[PDB]
C-alpha cells in the first residue's frame, strides 16, 4: 500500500515548512549565546543547525521528485551532490549527538578531569575529524559502489541507472544485490557504534547521578532531557537503518518500505530542534 | 561641632545659580561632548 | 607599526595577553570556599584542626585538589555592601555552635537569622551551601544537663541527642525558600579530621559536577 | 535647637529653585555616544577605574586578582600588577603617574611605582591601619593619598612615613566614595548614613553636612568649577548640593529607573553629568534642567564605574563584564 504521491508531496512540503524556521531559529539562537561565551555544548548545537540548514536545502529536490512524475526532474550534474547533501546530514546528526553523549558521560563520571580538560579546542579538533571521516567514507563508497567509478562499468553515468527506460534519481532505482554489503557498512559504521556510545555514555551519565548527592529536581531534569534526545536519535535514524539491513539481509525488500523510511529520515530536520534547538 | 556647622556665612541661592549658569556657558565651547568632535583630529577615531 | 616602539609595545601587549590568558587558565579549575558565622562562629575550628587583618587566607590541598577559605569574621561592617564581591564560589561554608543555645547574647536565634539572610540573598541562589554543626558532645551534654524546652518552646518531648539534632537540623534547612535549585549539605562536626575534609569535597565534587552538567546543557 | 536654627537658616536662603533660573536656557538635544575602543584583557569582573593626567593611559582593578593600565590611545596593555589579594574594589592613578593604588577587602591601599630603575613595577609603600573594606583611594599629591575605608572614618596618610597623619569622623554609616577639589585644599566623603560630610585636607574636620537622601549614597563627584558637587544613592535619584548654598540644588529621578546607582562624574565643562546604574545602562542627566540626554547601553551586566577624562576628549564606563567600552 504506497502512499499516495500528492500525500507525500504535501507531507514533504509541511516537514520544510515547518524545520525552517525553527532551524534558522535555533541557528541564530546558538550564534548569540556563543557570542556571549563559548562552550563545548554549543559547538555541536552550530554543528547540528547547519546540518539541518543542509538538509532543508535538499528537502525541496525530493519534495518536488516524490510525485508521480518525478523519477528525476533536474539535470544529472548536480545529481551526487544531491545525494551527499541528502545522506550526509543522517550520519551527521548521529554523531554529534554521540559525541555529545559521549562529553555529557566525561564530564559527569570524571568532574575533576572534565574541568581539567575543558577546552573547545579538543571539540573543534574531535567535530572537523567526524566531518572529514563521514565525507572519506561517502566518497570511497560512491567511487567503489556508484556508476563511473574505477570499478564501475565503462558504459554507465554518474548517479543514473535506467536499464530499461527513462532516468531515475540517485540512489532511487538503485540495482539489487549491487552495494548491499556498502550500504550495510555503512549504516553499521554510522549508526550502531554511535548508538552503542550514546547508550553506553546515557547509562553512565545516569549511574554517575544516582551516586551524586545532587537535588533530585537536577538529575530528574537531566535523565528527561537525555532520554529525550535518545528518543530524537532513534525515532530519527533507527528505521532507515533497520530498512537497509533488511534489504541487505534478503532482496525480497521493496515497495513503500524505502518511501517510509525515507519519510522518517526526512522527520529528523522538523523533530531534532523541538528537544534540542537551544530557543 | 554642630554649633561651628551653624556659624557659617551663607550666600543667596539665585547668585551661586547664576555663577554655575555661567561658568556651565562660558565652558561650553571647551567640552567635546556638547560640541561634536570630527574624526580628523579625534583621537579615538 | 611601521616604528619600532610601536612594535615593542605590541609585543608586549602580546605577552601581557599570553599572561592573563594562563592566569585564567591556572584559575578556571582552582576552588574556592567561602566561611560564615555567628558571633563567635567566625573564627571557624577548621584551621585550629589543620594547625593541630580583613579576610583570612587560608590553603589547603586535599586529593589533588587546591581549596580556598576565606574568614569574614573581622570584616566588622554593613555585609550588603561587599557581599556581591562573594560571587561564584564554589560554596559557602556555615558553622553553627550547637552548644550555643543556652547562651544568651539568642545565639542560636541570631544564627538562624544570619543564616536566612544569607540564604535568600540573590546573588547566593545558585551557589551550593554547607552546613557544620560544632560542639555535638557538648550540645548532648547541655541538653542532658539543661532542658531544651528554654531555647524551644514550641518543640516537646524527650530529650535525647539524636531527636533533637534532628530537630535542629530541619529547623536551619527549612529555612529556604528555593527549596529546588538550592542543596544544602549538613553535616556534624566530629573529632575525626577525614570526615570533614570528605565531606568538603563531596560537596565540592557536586558542585562541579552541577557546573559541568550546567556547561553542557543537562540543566 | 541648633539643626533647627541650620534648617530655617536653609530654608531661608532658598530665595529660588534652579529650573526657574535655567527655564530660559535653551535646552540641549540628544546626544549619542559609539564604543570607539574595547578593552577585552581582563577575566573578571572589575570594580574601579581612573584616568590618567594625560587622558591617554587608564588603570583598571578586577576581581580575579590584578590590575592593568590601558593605552586607551592604541588599546595595548603596558602594565599587569598581579596583587597580593584578588579581592580589590578600588584604583587610583597619581597625578604624575607614576604611582598606582589599590584597594580592597584587606584593609591596605598598596601602592606600586610604575617607574623603576629596573623597569619592572614593585611595591612602593603597603599603607596599614584600617580596620574596615577599603571603599576608595585617592591621590592628593605624588606623597599624600586620601582612603575611605569601613570603619566609618577617612584618613590622610603619608607615603614616605608609611602612617597616618589626619582622620577624619563622624560619619554615621560606613564610607563609601569621595572626591577631590580641583584646587587639592578640600574634600567631601558619601556615607551610607545618606549624608555627605565636606572635610579639610590640612586641619581635617567637617565644616558643612548635606542630607536629603532616602538611601546609602554609592558615588560623589565634584563639579569642575569645585563649588558643588552630585551624589548618587541607591534610591534612583541624583541630588546636585551646592557647598556655598548648603543645600541641594536640582534631583535628578524618574518613574522608569528604579535601579540604585554605582558610579557619577560630570563633564569638562560640567553641563552635562553621566551616571551609573543596576540596569547596565548610563543616562547623560542635564545638571541645569535635569532632562535625559542620552543612554549608554552598550554593557552587558552593571556598569560598575565610569570616569571622565581631564580634558572631556571621551567617557570610559567600566562594567561587571570583561569588557571595558570608550564612550565618545
Ligand atoms: C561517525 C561518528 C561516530 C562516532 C563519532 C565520535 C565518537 C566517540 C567519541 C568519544 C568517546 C570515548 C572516548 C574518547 C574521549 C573523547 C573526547 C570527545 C568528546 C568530549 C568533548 C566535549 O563535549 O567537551
Amino acid at each position: 500500500m504506497d502512499l499516495p504521491p500528492q500525500l507525500s508531496f504535501g507531507l514533504y512540503v509541511a516537514a520544510f515548512a515547518l524545520g525552517f524556521p525553527l532551524n534558522v531559529l535555533a541557528i541564530r539562537g546558538a550564534t548569540a549565546h556563543a557570542r556571549l561565551r563559548l562552550t563545548p555544548s554549543l559547538v555541536y548545537a552550530l554543528n547540528l543547525g547547519c546540518s539541518d540548514l543542509l538538509l532543508t536545502v535538499s528537502l525541496p529536490l525530493k519534495a518536488v521528485e516524490a510525485l508521480a512524475s518525478g523519477a528525476w526532474p533536474l539535470p544529472a550534474s548536480l545529481c551526487p551532490v544531491f545525494a551527499v547533501a541528502h545522506f550526509f546530514p543522517l550520519y551527521a546528526g548521529g554523531g554529534f549527538l554521540a559525541a555529545l553523549s559521549a562529553g555529557r558521560y566525561l564530564g559527569a563520571a570524571f568532574p575533576l578531569g572534565y574541568q581539567a580538560f575543558r577546552r573547545p579546542c579538543y571539540s573543534w579538533g574531535v567535530c572537523a575529524a567526524i566531518w572529514a571521516l563521514v565525507l572519506c567514507h561517502l566518497g570511497l563508497v560512491f567511487g567503489l559502489e556508484a556508476p563511473g567509478g574505477w570499478l564501475d562499468h565503462s558504459n554507465t553515468s554518474l548517479g543514473i541507472n535506467t536499464p530499461v527506460n527513462g532516468s531515475p534519481v540517485c540512489l532511487e532505482a538503485w540495482d539489487p544485490a549491487s552495494a548491499g554489503p556498502a550500504r550495510f557498512s555503512l549504516s553499521l559504521l554510522l549508526f550502531f557504534l554511535p548508538l552503542a556510545i550514546t547508550a553506553f555514555c546515557y547509562v553512565g551519565c545516569l549511574r554517575a547521578l544516582a551516586r551524586s548527592g545532587l537535588t533530585h529536581r537536577r538529575k530528574l531534569r537531566a535523565a528527561w532531557v537525555a532520554g529525550g534526545a535518545l528518543l530524537t536519535l532513534l525515532l530519527c535514524v533507527g528505521p532507515y537503518n533497520a530498512s537497509n539491513v533488511a534489504s541487505f539481509l534478503y532482496p525480497n525488500l521493496g515497495g513503500s518500505w524505502r518511501k517510509l523510511g525515507l519519510i522518517t529520515g526526512a522527520w529528523s530536520v522538523v523533530l531534532n530542534p523541538l528537544v534540542t534547538g537551544y530557543l | 561641632q554642630l554649633k561651628m556647622e551653624a556659624n557659617i556665612d551663607r550666600i543667596k541661592v539665585s547668585k551661586a545659580a547664576a555663577d554655575l549658569m555661567a561658568y556651565c556657558e562660558a565652558h561650553a565651547k571647551e567640552d567635546p561632548l556638547l560640541t561634536p568632535v570630527p574624526a580628523s583630529e579625534n583621537p579615538f577615531r | 607599526t611601521l616604528s619600532a616602539e610601536d612594535k615593542a609595545a605590541v609585543e608586549r601587549s602580546k605577552m601581557i595577553d599570553r599572561n592573563l590568558r594562563e592566569d585564567g587558565e591556572k584559575a578556571a579549575r582552582e576552588v574556592k570556599l567561602l566561611l560564615l558565622g555567628a558571633g563567635e562562629s567566625g573564627k571557624c575550628t577548621i584551621v585550629k584542626q589543620m594547625k593541630i587583618t580583613g579576610i583570612v587566607e587560608t590553603h589547603f590541598t586535599f586529593k589533588d585538589l587546591h581549596f580556598k577559605m576565606f574568614d569574614v569574621t573581622a570584616q566588622r561592617s554593613e555585609r550588603k555592601k561587599w557581599i556581591h564581591c562573594f560571587e561564584g564560589v564554589t560554596a559557602i561554608i556555615f558553622c553553627v555552635a550547637l552548644s550555643d543555645y543556652d547562651l544568651v547574647l539568642n545565639r542560636m536565634h541570631a544564627s538562624m537569622k544570619l543564616f536566612d539572610s544569607i540564604c535568600n540573598n540573590k546573588w547566593f541562589t545558585d551557589t551550593s551551601i554547607i552546613l557544620f554543626l560544632n560542639k555535638k558532645d557538648l550540645f548532648e551534654e547541655k541538653i542532658k544537663k539543661s532542658p531544651l524546652t528554654i531555647c524551644y518552646p514550641e518543640y516537646a518531648g524527650s530529650n535525647t541527642y539524636e531527636e533533637a539534632a534532628a530537630y535542629i537540623q530541619c529547623q536551619f534547612e527549612d529555612l529556604n525558600k528555593r527549596k529546588d535549585t538550592k542543596e544544602i549539605y549538613t553535616h556534624f562536626t566530629c573529632s575525626t579530621d577525614t570526615k570533614n575534609v570528605q565531606f568538603v569535597f563531596d560537596a565540592v565534587t557536586d558542585v562541579i559536577i552541577k557546573n559541568n552538567l550546567k556547561d553542557c546543557g543537562l540543566f | 535647637q541648633l539643626k533647627n536654627q541650620i534648617r530655617d537658616a536653609r530654608k531661608a536662603c532658598a530665595d529660588a529653585t534652579l529650573s526657574q533660573i535655567t527655564n530660559n536656557i535653551d535646552p540641549v538635544g540628544r546626544i549619542q555616544m559609539r564604543t570607539r575602543r574595547t578593552l577585552r584583557g581582563h577575566l573578571a569582573k572589575i570594580y574601579a577605574m581612573h584616568w590618567g593626567t594625560d587622558s591617554r593611559l587608564l588603570v583598571s582593578a578586577s576581581q580575579d586578582g590584578k590590575l592593568i593600565i590601558w593605552d586607551s590611545y592604541t588599546t595595548n596593555k603596558v602594565h599587569a600588577i598581579p596583587l597580593r589579594s584578588s579581592w580589590v574594589m578600588t584604583c587610583a592613578y597619581a597625578p604624575s603617574g607614576n604611582y598606582v593604588a589599590c584597594g580592597g577587602l584587606d584593609n591596605i591601599c598598596s601602592i606600586y611605582n610604575l617607574k623603576t630603575r629596573e623597569g619592572n613595577v614593585r611595591v612602593s609603600r603597603e599603607l596599614a591601619g584600617h580596620t574596615g573594606y577599603l571603599s576608595c583611594c585617592r591621590f592628593l599629591d605624588d606623597n599624600q593619598i586620601v582612603t575611605s575605608s569601613g570603619d566609618t572614618t577617612c584618613a590622610l596618610w603619608d607615603i614616605e612615613t608609611g602612617q597616618q597623619t589626619t582622620t577624619f569622623t563622624g560619619h554615621t554609616g560606613d564610607v563609601m566614595s569621595l572626591s577631590l577639589a580641583p584646587d587639592t585644599r578640600l574634600f567631601v566623603s558619601g556615607a551610607c548614613d545618606a549624608s555627605a560630610k565636606l572635610w579639610d585636607v590640612r586641619e581635617g574636620m567637617c565644616r558643612q553636612t548635606f542630607t536629603g537622601h532616602e538611601s546609602d549614597i554609592n558615588a560623589i563627584c565634584f563639579f569642575p568649577n569645585g563649588n558643588a558637587f552630585a551624589t548618587g544613592s541607591d534610591d534612583a535619584t541624583c541630588r546636585l548640593f551646592d557647598l556655598r548654598a548648603d543645600q541641594e540644588l536640582m534631583t535628578y529621578s524618574h518613574d522608569n529607573i528604579i535601579c540604585g546607582i554605582t558610579s557619577v562624574s560630570f563633564s569638562k565643562s560640567g553641563r552635562l553629568l553621566l551616571a551609573g546604574y543596576d540596569d547596565f545602562n548610563c543616562n547623560v542627566w542635564d545638571a541645569l534642567k535635569a532632562d535625559r540626554a542620552g543612554v549608554l547601553a552598550g554593557h552587558d551586566n552593571r556598569v560598575s564605574c565610569l570616569g571622565v577624562t581631564d580634558d572631556g576628549m571621551a567617557v570610559a564606563t567600566g562594567s561587571w563584564d570583561s569588557f571595558l567600552k570608550i564612550w565618545n
